[PDB]
RNA sequence: UUAGGCGGCCACAGCGGUGGGGUUGCCUCCCGUACCCAUCCCGAACACGGAAGAUAAGCCCACCAGCGUUCCGGGGAGUACUGGAGUGCGCGAGCCUCUGGGAAACCCGGUUCGCCGCCACC
RNA sequence: GAAGAGUGCAAGAGCAAAAGAUAGCUUGACAGUGUUCUUCCCAACGAGGAACGCUGACGCGAAAGCGUGGUCUAGCGAACC
């Protein structure tokens, strides 16, 4: 189903599990990429995708602009190469479906979301100067695959 | 409301605050009032008897005389006037 | 300041851990006084289902009847140095339990304007070693 | 001591903010009142604010519209030195003008109407929908900015 | 304490000193209480009203100040008990107190015991206090006939610091007596 | 209050810690069961009787801020949110200007190791 | 070790020298008649319900005092016969 039936925060946050029974496990594999053993302090250059627009990021949608963003600095830098990106943002916002007509219309549990604020940064990578216009291309891909309109920012870096 | 009984909607009024928890100070529950005297209505969630119907939870009203231990407190609900009874442990001096 | 920090024995419980009693008559007469029951709580796979039911006996010893009764019970035992509580007491074993304490020990018992001992006047595993060590016997 | 100018309608007004108009003695568009600064008084205006014209004026415009649209508590009677003189516990507009900037007097102790009914602005105003910040003529003025809008609806 | 929702009881709970549960229950009655009180040594009897600061203290008696009538023996015993309620009762009766609520903290209601002799007391210095006449102690113990029959089992002397040998409850039947004359200091 | 009793507010009073103080005075520990009374077993406790001893406990006094709590400064922040108004912007979700209010977390620095009433007493 | 236990049953709330546990005693889960609030916010409306009194008779306690059922909010029914 398309993402126009999810992407607007119009409902009240519905995310208590001790209510809700049914709900459908996330797609999104791992948080924590590259080298979690080692530090974040450890790199020269920090780069983060900020969110423009207030949404709402399907699991769905998490895990396709994580994967082809990851799956670049993989290609780019190897299976072990030297970084670390960080998917910074967990599913809780449940999602309903109504599929009677609006006769007893509250839906069956069928999702879960991410509600993201614009402003905030939904990835965050961690490289050498070297790896810099890498990690941009990759994040090139992940805002093509989500929602809202993305600036990607380099936080510590004045080595441009 | 899903029910009509008193104490619906009162989960934040009938509550005591952590700190507050546990028995009450006997002094104020033995204190005295005269008539013609404004005190506030206020139910002490420690207290389980001597209670007043929530509605009235924040009411102003005037001694007007006692039943018993208890006080006969004057009150006007929106544009109607009730006579409330209720212990000191549920009042205040105005002013 | 020595005299009101000298060890002393507060009670000595002579208990029979049974299950169902019958063995009253004999701790009894080992002790000197009367014994009571022992009942219990929540319910067991092992046949224990009622809550409040004999199973045990018990006698606390106080003064002459609890040096009189140690003066036969320690000598039964060997002492031991994990044996010992953090407090300065120990049991051994049918059980036998010591209680040791200094002088201002009522102020904890009382029921008026009681307080609990600070730490530094309480009993310690080693305070306790050797006042015990030195009434009859060895320690470790 | 404000001048209050009403300048925008009753119809679609909230029911509180007009009902404090009219205990402010205002009850018609362009209608002018005389208000002292005091806590109480600024409350007032400060709900009115988006529907309303204020400030503080000089002494001379104020001598003015006393001069032009000033009137008893009945009839029409002009409202001039000779008026105030057998009238006021004044001598003449000026002392009134002075008294009431320094809220020591009001409109109505000296026996005149509370409302200085106003002419419109001559060569318009400033707009109905911004305030003086954003180029319109409600809330707020100078007293060279009170003193415009009252000498054009003199 | 521990943290921010940690409930940390009144101090006088703390301090073991009040009972709260029996102190409500107690000033229910609008009486003033007549709060008695003992001591290893000693025996004290105050008869308190409310207040919008803390209690008042219109009257009381000390065992100590027994002695400035008379006494010359022990002040931890049920002679001195029931002569020092009998005192404070007597001073009270002089403020215009004319009943009591009896207050005895922390003590247990055994039967007999000083809180009841002070008790009587009170109320044979005409104090209208709610009692229960098969609870006080005989009126013999009271005035020290239990103690005379102690050492009468003699061998070594009761009293150490000499006051005599047998003791003597004529003793108390003189202070008695002195008290009950209108005229004595209060 | 050179050590006491009854309290109000009920952590600014909690947690933890250092130092000081008592011969016929005070409070304790303390000593002891003939009595009143007591333990479903124990004068442990409760209760009664009493001073040979002690200031080591408690208690009272002075004091330390590490944790917890109260308030305050500066910073966060006039930020977040918001009551009134707009032919202001945006495809839209939404934002912005004017007017009146105004936060929490957190960091840094002070504060706080109780205040007050009645009675008795060297 | 201030409360996470327990307190009959939903959920939310109350309770620690107790409203919990144990033990012992007791039948106030008593009769009669009201004031008030609720039912029905404001604002009229029955049954039912609750708080708080009075008269009468009792239980327990040294006594203040507590007991008008169960810590509080569900467990209810007109006329005619
Ligand atoms: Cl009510
Ligand atoms: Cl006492
Ligand atoms: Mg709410
Ligand atoms: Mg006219
Ligand atoms: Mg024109
Ligand atoms: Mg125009
Ligand atoms: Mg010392
Ligand atoms: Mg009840
Ligand atoms: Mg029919
Ligand atoms: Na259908
Ligand atoms: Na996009
Ligand atoms: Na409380
Ligand atoms: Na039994
Ligand atoms: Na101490
Ligand atoms: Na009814």
């Amino acid at each position: 189903k398309p993402a126009s039936m999810y992407r607007d925060i119009d409902k009240p946050a519905y995310t208590r599990r001790e209510y809700i029974t049914g709900i459908p496990g996330s797609k999104i594999a791992q948080h924590k990429m590259g080298r979690k053993q080692k530090d974040a302090d450890d790199y020269p250059v920090q780069i983060s995708l900020i969110v423009e627009e207030t949404v709402q990021l399907r699991h769905g949608s998490l895990e396709a602009s994580r994967l082809s963003a990851n799956r670049h600095l993989i290609k780019e830098l190897g299976e072990e190469g030297d970084y670390k990106m960080t998917l910074r943002k967990f599913p809780h916002q449940v999602l309903r479906e109504n599929k009677d007509g609006m006769r007893a219309a509250f839906g069956k549990i069928v999702g879960t979301a991410a509600r993201v604020q614009a402003g905030e940064q939904l990835f965050t990578a961690y490289c050498n100067v070297e790896d810099a216009e890498h990690v941009k291309e990759a994040f090139r891909r992940a805002y093509n695959k989500i929602t809202p309109s993305c600036r990607i920012d380099s936080s510590p870096a004045g080595n441009a | 409301p899903s029910s009509n009984g008193p104490l619906e909607g009162t989960r934040g009024k009938l509550k005591n605050k952590p700190r507050d928890r546990g028995t009450s100070p006997p002094q104020r529950a033995v204190e005295e009032f005269d008539d013609g005297e404004k005190v506030h209505l206020k139910i002490d969630p420690s207290v389980p008897n001597g209670r007043f119907h929530p509605r009235f939870d924040g009411q102003t009203g005037t001694v007007e005389g006692k039943q018993g231990d208890a006080y006969k407190v004057d009150i006007v609900d929106g544009g109607k006037e009730k006579t409330i009874i209720v212990t000191a442990a549920h009042l205040r001096r105005q002013e | 300041f020595h005299e009101m920090r000298e060890p002393r024995i507060e009670k000595v419980v002579v208990h029979m851990g049974i299950g169902h009693a019958n063995a009253e008559d004999i701790l009894g007469e080992i002790t000197g006084q009367m014994p009571v029951r022992t009942k219990a709580k929540r319910t067991v796979g092992e046949f224990d289902i009622r809550e409040g039911d004999p199973i045990g006996a018990k006698v606390t010893l106080r003064d002459e009847m609890a040096e009189e009764f140690l003066q036969t019970a320690l000598p039964l035992a060997e002492l031991a140095t994990s044996q010992f509580d953090d407090t300065g007491n120990f049991s051994f074993g049918l059980d036998v339990t010591v209680n040791l304490v200094r002088p201002g020990y009522r102020v904890a018992k009382r029921d008026k304007a009681s307080r609990s001992i600070p730490t530094k006047h309480r009993l310690n595993p080693a305070d306790a070693v050797a006042f015990i060590e030195s009434t009859y016997d060895v320690e470790v | 001591m404000h001048a209050l100018v009403q300048l925008r309608g009753e119809v679609n007004m909230h029911t509180d903010i007009q009902d404090t108009l009219e205990m402010l003695n205002i009850h018609h568009v362009n209608h002018c009142t005389l208000v002292p600064e005091t806590d109480a008084y600024r409350g007032m205006v400060a709900k009115v604010n988006d529907f309303v014209a204020f400030g503080e004026p000089s002494q001379e415009t104020l001598e003015t519209v006393l001069a032009t649209r000033a009137e008893p508590l009945e009839g029409d009677a002009d409202v001039d030195d000779e008026w105030v003189a057998e009238h006021t516990d004044y001598d003449d507009i000026s002392g009134l003008a002075f008294a009431l900037l320094s809220e020591e007097t009001t409109l109505r102790e000296q026996g005149l109407s509370p409302t200085l009914r106003l002419h419109p602005p001559r060569g318009g105003h400033d707009g109905v929908k911004h305030p003086v910040k954003e180029g319109g003529q409600l809330g707020k003025h100078d007293t060279e900015g009170i003193d415009d809008l009252l000498e054009a609806m003199r | 304490a521990t943290g921010p929702r940690y409930k940390v009881p009144m101090r006088r709970r703390r301090e073991a000193r009040t009972d709260y549960h029996q102190r409500l229950r107690l000033l229910k009655s609008g009486k003033p209480r007549l709060v008695a009180r003992k001591s290893n040594k000693h025996v004290r009897a105050q008869l308190v009203t409310l207040g919008p600061n803390g209690d008042d203290t219109l009257a009381s008696a000390h065992s100590s100040d027994l002695a400035e009538y008379g006494w010359e023996a022990p002040t931890g015993n049920m002679p001195s008990a029931y002569l020092t309620g009998l005192l404070a009762g007597l001073r009270a009766q002089e403020a215009g107190v004319e009943e009591a609520v009896l207050d005895i903290g922390l003590n247990s209601p055994t039967p007999g015991s000083k809180v009841f002799a002070i008790q009587e007391g009170a109320i044979d210095a005409g104090l209208d206090i709610p009692h229960n006449d098969d609870v006080l102690a005989d009126w013999q113990r009271t005035r020290g006939a239990h103690i005379a029959e102690y050492d009468e089992q003699l061998e070594e002397p009761l009293y150490s610091g000499d006051f005599d040998a047998a003791d003597l409850p004529e003793h108390f039947d003189e202070l008695r007596e002195t008290l009950l004359d209108g005229d004595i200091e209060l």
